[PDB]
């Protein structure tokens, strides 16, 4: 049994974390109360992957959700699952973090983040066979963002040797809480890049610009926003929770994904972008996978180039036209993909596709052309730090300017480690 | 009568083994609860089938084999098989998770812990044989557990068998049924590691196989068990004679003795024929002469090479069925004049032929017909040297740019170790260069 | 064309026909790599650890 | 749209062909590095054949046929033609010649002595040539010791001077016939209808070695005369086939051309089971060059084959065009010229 601990953490990240197992759940048969009332077998061969068997057959999320306040946990536990989780699980506080990195990653965290880790422990010690930790937060906040890299951190000091894995929510002025969320985000991605194996770049602009052009919404809602994150989220976990001749763990994704160390943000594409009766072809989901439109971190691939691609085909579908369609791809726009990694596209078909669709196709891309996010997070973070704007209410917090300047450093040069491998 | 332990490492190991075993058994005659009926000695004999199969009081024909792998899942499918009551559970060895396609995990770090483990269970089958021949270990050049602990298996087996002699079946890496980018890093690793340990190596290149499973068999996408259940068709015909009664390679020292003239050069190329879809009513069956012909077509291969751009230093003819001296004899006077079949000058040009009365054998419902006669040629060909290349071409682009390197120095390895195992490889291949020049 | 060494049984036959005529380290060095390769994963890791400490 | 690199960049041949397929639009020129494509114009020197037909979903396809350098070397000219019983030592329409390797290094250096000293008792003319495949040095002596000595100062081969070659009226010179063969993936061999003669500028002295080698660019440094007769020391089909029916009263088909087609289908043939592709994991076609010499009496003599030859600057368009239509387009069809010699 290889399980995995999920951590949602803030508000953004319980949204988040609160709609995948709720799309999960149905995949699996599992109702809000927590019994299985499926078909198929398939739906529990590796339902221990996310889930943890309780007396009389129930099955509880090993999921764990914090927040510095009751607000957004209120939500969730009034919600349609919100019943599913263990009530041991919710460890919140009542200041909050104030949109501010420091407060959750330095005071007010810091207050709660052993109550946190005694939860994560609890988990851990009942697992045959821990595999890693999956993390979903926004970086633009205080809880998810300075919490959540806190967290990250002291997990990886006492279980260092498994994985990490997060999906990141990342800043748009297109849809903007405060101004310094650049300033929490930069000093988040310096966190991501040493304490985590995989990151998911979930980018708000790309899912407003997808509700926006694509869907044709024109006052898109953080519920739309998140609806294209349950979907990615699901599509992004499948190997994990259903039975395939792949194994999949979340180590063989790391090591198959992740030529260097520092370069582990993927992009996540999903097809058919939904918001519906027509069923879609092969050809149509892959061509729709690879485009640019249907990507989550609002990059061009084109301005890049890939250094490892996974692909998960979902729903009954011909296999041998899924490689006729995949190697299509590579073989068009194969200046496009490094040639100096033979064979950088693994592609996975599922028989068992999404509530709501025949056919699915969900792209998991470690493209070069990421640094233009961390390119735009960095060009706002300048802008303001140039002139130490609302820079008070990170020093007020115990911060020093040296923190950002090397945040702002390592950002850059994350950057400059994603344009060398361009060319 | 002098027994052969098998050893399956890693996922293609086990599957493969276990496709192997099935035949086996069905070759044999022995039942899915290890029941002979044609065994008249009863917990004992010293036949020739019993240099694979030892005998309990019971009458139960239990293979001479071990199974073993970092990861539970494959061999829990052996457990709960269909010759789950053949082995038993002492020669099943299983951990908790696997090496992640990383060489480094399966030698170094999780390997270390199950060494002892599996020499010990090893040892077991050991003591039982009267005279032990060696070895034989099925593994993929592409798994972290199939490298890596493979290649540190057969450091401790020439420590403690030293007089015995080690033949690998060994599964090269392919883009068409692939698991890891990191293969081709594993591939040179293992290698270099387990040149100077393995007496005898058979290379049976995934690719090949894919394609004679789609081209002959008319699969559209063929499954690991199609490839599998081809696989031990092209074992059991290199291992007949260790299983049936007969006098060419009738042990493991011959394998070597009759393929391998330089011992750095042991990978002799296996052409098999015929492969015939079961789908079909009713093939035209192959003559001697057409099969024998079809041993030189680079389709049939079990690496793709061309072995007229090759020098030739020692091949061998394995006929099963219905074949008589006078027609391989006259089939060989035809192709040698048809064919560029160059040996070099310090070699014979000869050709050792063995013959089996045994028809080959399917697996009932199975995708390969039966036929009447069969041919699996072992000839060690520098035109193989093509496939290290290609190989080592696909090394060189990632290690370029130090690509996944992390991942094994993370585990322990060093990254010299890297090019001392790819300065090996160069080494290799300038000693297929100098037997193999005009 | 010449057949040599044709030896015959009840499961089949075998000769040899010629066409044309010709013109290890021990257990301890394993254990030394092997702890080696151990104390470099545990001295990474110390550091691991001393980076988070600070 | 179809794939393909370049690896010779110094192929004056193909630099037109890899010009035509990027002007179809169909056709995208990749990294010389990209595993990923259709079709190779590979280099001259150690083409890796043995990374060719492995990439999944792409059928690959190379302007080189691997084992074809035995045809196209001296040394290994020679020893195709004496061992392969197709084409025998008894040859008829190549001259006699023989293999020696220096004596600062099998050989056949006695083998040329007793042939040659014959020719002295027998009153014969017994005139050699010596030349290797390391030329631009080449040496026509009628001594024995004069050629063996000079081979001393690489492997060399010394046939027999053609010492009555035909030589055109109008200027007493000697030329040279090239004819340029097109082998495709399935093994047809097409000749091009167009052909060069490299004619000499100076009259043939029998007793000097500008009127002996009638090469392009020797005729160019040595010789003044370069464009005396004919533009570039260059005649075409059309206008050494009107001289035949002018002075000789036969035609270019029937006197030459007869001989040309079969030397070219005799030499093919006889490697086709060494580098014959139709099982292969990849496909190949190559263009060759071959030089004739025609003597007094009409016939044709095989001098060497170019394994990469380089077209006439006027039949640049008309060539490559036909190489990427029954080649090229022939395996990867978009959206005659040559002669089919027809063979089994
Ligand atoms: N022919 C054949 N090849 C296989 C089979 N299973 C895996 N392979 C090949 O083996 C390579 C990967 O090695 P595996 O055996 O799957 O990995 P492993 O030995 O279990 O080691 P781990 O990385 O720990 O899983 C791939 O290139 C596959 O093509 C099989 O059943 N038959
Ligand atoms: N046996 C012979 N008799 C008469 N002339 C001969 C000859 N062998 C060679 N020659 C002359 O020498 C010239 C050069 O010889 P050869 O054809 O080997 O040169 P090369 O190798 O430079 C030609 P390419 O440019 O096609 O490579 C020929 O064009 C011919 O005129
Ligand atoms: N996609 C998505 N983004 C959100 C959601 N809620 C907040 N965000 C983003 O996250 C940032 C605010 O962080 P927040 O989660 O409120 O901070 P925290 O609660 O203190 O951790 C802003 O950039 C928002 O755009 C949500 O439900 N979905
Ligand atoms: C947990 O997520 C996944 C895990 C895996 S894996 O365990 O097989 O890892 C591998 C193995 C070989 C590989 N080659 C390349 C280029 C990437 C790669 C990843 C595959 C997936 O889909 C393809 C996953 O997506 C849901
Ligand atoms: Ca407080
Ligand atoms: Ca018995
Ligand atoms: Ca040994
Ligand atoms: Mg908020
Ligand atoms: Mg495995
Ligand atoms: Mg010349």
């Amino acid at each position: 049994m290889r399980e995995i601990v999920h951590i949602q953490a803030g508000q953004c990240g319980n949204q988040i974390g609160a709609k995948f197992w709720e799309v999960i759940s149905d995949e699996h048969g599992i109702d809000p109360t927590g019994s299985y009332h499926g078909d198929s077998d398939l739906q529990l061969e590796r339902i221990n992957v996310y889930y943890n068997e309780a007396t009389g057959n129930k099955y509880v999320p090993r999921a764990i959700l914090v927040d510095l306040e009751p607000g957004t946990m209120d939500s969730v536990r009034s919600g349609p699952f919100g019943q599913i989780f263990r009530p041991d699980n919710f460890v919140f506080g009542q200041s909050g973090a104030g949109n501010n990195w420091a407060k959750g990653h330095y005071t007010e965290g810091a207050e709660l983040v052993d109550s946190v880790l005694d939860v994560v422990r609890k988990e851990s010690e009942s697992c045959d066979c821990l595999q890693g930790f999956q993390l979903t937060h926004s970086l633009g906040g205080g809880t998810g963002s300075g919490m959540g890299t806190l967290l990250i951190s002291k997990i990886r000091e006492e279980y260092p040797d498994r994985i990490m894995n997060t999906f990141s929510v990342m800043p748009s002025p297109k849809v903007s809480d405060t101004v310094v969320e650049p300033y929490n985000a930069t000093l988040s991605v310096h966190q991501l890049v040493e304490n985590t194996d995989e990151t998911y770049c979930i980018d708000n602009e790309a899912l407003y610009d997808i509700c926006f052009r694509t869907l044709k919404l024109t006052t898109p809602t953080y519920g739309d926003l998140n609806h294209l994150v349950s979907a990615t989220m699901s599509g992004v976990t499948t190997c994990l929770r259903f039975p395939g001749q792949l194994n999949a763990d979340l180590r063989k994704l790391a090591v198959n994904m992740v030529p260097f160390p520092r370069l582990h943000f993927f992009m996540p594409g999903f097809a058919p972008l939904t918001s519906q009766y027509r069923a879609l072809t092969v050809p149509e989901l892959t061509q729709q996978m690879f485009d640019s439109k249907n990507m989550m971190a609002a990059c061009d691939p084109r301005h890049g180039r890939y250094l490892t691609v996974a692909a998960i085909f979902r729903g009954r579908m011909s296999m041998k036209e899924v490689d006729e369609q995949m190697l299509n791809v590579q073989n068009k726009n194969s200046s496009y993909f490094v040639e100096w990694i033979p064979n950088n596209v693994k592609t996975a078909v599922c028989d068992i596709p999404p509530r709501g669709l025949k056919m699915s196709a969900t792209f998991i891309g470690n493209s070069t052309a990421i640094q233009e996010l961390f390119k735009r997070i960095s060009e706002q973070f300048t802008a303001m730090f140039r002139r130490k704007a609302f820079l008070h209410w990170y020093t007020g917090e115990g911060m020093d300017e040296m923190e950002f300047t090397e945040a702002e450093s390592n950002m850059n040069d994350l950057v400059s480690e994603y344009q060398q491998y361009q060319d | 009568m002098r027994e052969c332990i098998s050893i399956h490492v890693g996922q293609a190991g086990v599957q493969i083994g276990n496709a192997c075993w099935e035949l086996y058994c069905l070759e044999h005659g022995i039942q899915p609860d290890g029941q002979m009926p044609s065994d008249k000695t009863i917990g004992g004999g010293d036949d020739s089938f019993n240099t694979f199969f030892s005998e309990t009081g019971a009458g139960k024909h239990v293979p001479r084999a071990v199974f073993v792998d970092l990861e539970p899942t494959v061999i829990d499918e052996v457990r709960t098989g269909t010759y789950r009551q053949l082995f038993h559970p002492e020669q099943l060895i299983t951990g908790k998770e696997d090496a992640a396609n990383n060489y480094a995990r399966g030698h170094y770090t999780i390997g270390k812990e199950i060494i002892d483990l599996v020499l010990d269970r090893i040892r077991k089958l050991a003591d039982q044989c009267t005279g032990l021949q060696g070895f034989l270990v099925f593994h993929s050049f592409g798994g972290g557990t199939g490298s890596g602990f493979t290649s540190l298996l057969m450091e401790r087996l020439s420590v403690d068998y030293g007089k015995k002699s080690k033949l690998e079946f060994s599964i090269y890496p392919a883009p068409q049924v692939s698991t890891a980018v990191v293969e081709p890093y594993n591939s040179i690793l293992t290698t270099h590691t387990t040149l100077e340990h393995s007496d005898c190596a058979f290379m049976v290149d995934n690719e090949a196989i894919y394609d004679i499973c789609r081209r002959n068999l008319d699969i559209e996408r063929p499954t690991y068990t199609n490839l599998n259940r081809l696989i031990s068709q092209i074992v059991s015909s290199i291992t007949a004679s260790l299983r049936f009664d007969g006098a060419l390679n009738v042990d493991l020292t011959e394998f070597q003795t009759n393929l391998v003239p330089y011992p750095r050069i042991h990978f002799p190329l296996a052409t098999y024929a015929p492969v015939i879809s079961a789908e079909k009513a009713y093939h035209e069956q192959l003559s001697v002469a057409e099969i024998t012909n079809a041993c030189f077509e680079p389709a049939n291969q079990m690496v793709k090479c061309d072995p007229r751009h090759g020098k030739y230093m020692a091949c061998c003819l394995l006929y099963r069925g219905d074949v008589v001296p006078k027609d391989v004899n006259a089939a060989i006077a035809t192709i040698k004049t048809k064919r560029s079949i160059q040996f070099v000058d310090w070699c014979p040009t000869g050709f050792k032929v063995g013959i089996n009365y045994q028809p080959p054998t399917v697996v009932p419902g199975g995708d390969l017909a039966k036929v009447q006669r069969a041919v699996c040629m072992l000839s060690n060909t520098t035109a193989i040297a093509e496939a290290w290349a290609r190989l080592d071409h696909k090394f060189d682009l990632m290690y370029a740019k130090r690509a996944f390197v992390h991942w094994y120095v993370g585990e322990g390895m060093e990254e010299g170790e890297f090019s001392e195992a790819r300065e090996d490889m160069a080494a290799l291949e300038k000693d297929y260069e100098e037997v193999g020049v005009d | 064309m010449e057949v040599i060494e044709l030896n015959k049984c009840t499961s089949g036959q075998s000769f040899e026909v010629i066409l044309k005529p010709p013109s290890d380290p021990s257990l301890e060095e394993i254990q030394k790599k092997l702890e080696a390769a151990e104390e470099r994963r545990k001295y990474q890791e110390a550091e691991l650890l001393k980076h988070l400490a600070e | 749209m179809y794939t393909f690199v370049v690896r010779d960049e110094n192929s004056s041949v193909y630099a037109e062909v890899s010009r035509l397929l990027l002007a179809t639009g169909q056709w995208k020129r990749l990294r010389k590095d990209n595993p990923r494509f259709n079709l190779m114009l590979g280099e001259r020197n150690r083409l890796p054949f043995g990374r060719l037909g492995h990439e999944p979903g792409l059928v690959q396809l190379v302007n080189y046929y691997r084992g074809a350098d035995k045809l196209c070397r001296k040394a290994s000219l020679v020893k195709l033609i004496k061992t392969s019983p197709e084409l025998s030592e008894s040859c008829t329409w190549f001259p006699e010649s023989y293999v020696i390797y220096p004596t600062n290094l099998t050989d056949e250096r006695e083998v040329f002595l007793a042939a040659y000293n014959r020719r002295r008792e027998g009153r014969e003319g017994n005139v050699w040539i010596a030349k290797s495949s390391a030329g631009a040095g080449i040496l026509i002596s009628s001594e024995a010791s004069e050629l063996l000595d000079f081979i001393d100062e690489q492997v060399h081969v010394i046939q027999k001077y053609l010492e009555k070659p035909l030589l055109l009226e109008p200027g007493h010179r000697k030329f040279d016939i090239r004819s340029w063969v097109l082998v495709d993936h399935l093994y047809n061999i097409y000749l091009y209808r167009e052909g060069v003669l490299r004619t000499s500028s100076e009259p043939y002295n029998s007793a000097d070695k500008t009127c002996h080698l009638t090469n392009h660019c020797i005729q160019k440094e040595y010789s003044k005369n370069y464009g005396r007769y004919e533009e570039g020391n260059e005649m075409f089909f059309e206008e050494f086939n009107q001289y035949l029916m002018d002075a000789l009263n036969t035609t270019l088909e029937n006197s030459i051309l007869l001989q040309i087609k079969h030397i070219i289908r005799s030499c093919l043939m006889c490697i086709e089971p060494a580098i014959s592709t139709k099982h292969l994991h990849y496909q190949s076609f190559q263009l060759f060059g071959f030089d004739f010499m025609v003597d007094e009496e009409l016939k044709v003599w095989l001098i060497e084959v170019n394994g990469a030859p380089a077209c006439a600057q006027k039949l640049y368009a008309e060539l490559c065009q036909g190489i990427v239509d029954v080649a090229i387009s022939s395996v990867f069809p978009l959206a005659s010229i040559f002669i089919k010699l027809h063979h089994h």
